[PDB]
């Protein structure tokens, strides 16, 4: 998925950046690189997520 | 404590207003007094055509709200919250297959809704 993103991020739709987030915040385990990793994807492709719903879902998996 | 929007308007009982979801962040907490506030403006907003995409967006976050409701909520009540979103997927329908003629319209994916 994130290949995907990275080659065709022209040909893409906000459900995609939507699943991404989701996958990436569902979080099996912790991990301070992971939260980094995360940051870092966010701050570059911002102005994509869903606000409101991105922060529900943080606060429900704390 | 009332369970219900309808409950609380009968008791009860000017410009184009801005998104509902400007203030939904200040109902952070007690998620329940705000259940009936969100199923009011979604009501409010069901007439009229809900201009475009609102209805949508109330919808989804109506949806949202029931999912995280009777998650751990009193068992009695369980099942009929459970019917009640139920209902909004029946929503669901008219905001996916009736959402709009797709004449001209855009529309709105509910891929949120798919992923709650």
């Amino acid at each position: 998925l994130k290949w995907c993103v990275r080659e065709v991020p022209k040909m893409c739709n906000p459900i995609v950046y939507n699943s991404i987030l989701y996958m990436m915040i569902t979080d099996p385990r912790n991990d301070m690189i992971l939260e980094n990793d995360i940051i870092k994807f966010m701050k570059s492709n911002e102005n994509k997520y869903d606000l409101n719903f991105q922060l529900r879902l943080s606060l429900k998996f704390k | 404590v009332f369970y219900s929007y309808k409950t609380f308007f009968n008791y009860m009982n000017t410009y184009h207003p801005p998104k509902p979801s400007i203030v939904f962040s200040s109902f952070v907490t007690k998620p329940f007094e705000f259940v009936v506030f969100l199923e009011a403006c979604l009501a409010c907003y069901q007439q009229y055509e809900g201009f475009d995409e609102d209805r949508q967006v109330i919808l989804t976050t109506l949806y949202d709200l029931y999912l995280n409701l009777a998650q751990n909520d009193v068992p009695e009540r369980i099942d009929d919250w459970r019917s009640r979103a139920t209902g909004v997927l029946r929503e669901s329908n008219k905001l996916v297959y009736s959402a709009a003629s797709n004449n001209t319209s855009k529309r709105v994916d509910n891929s949120i809704m798919l992923l709650i």
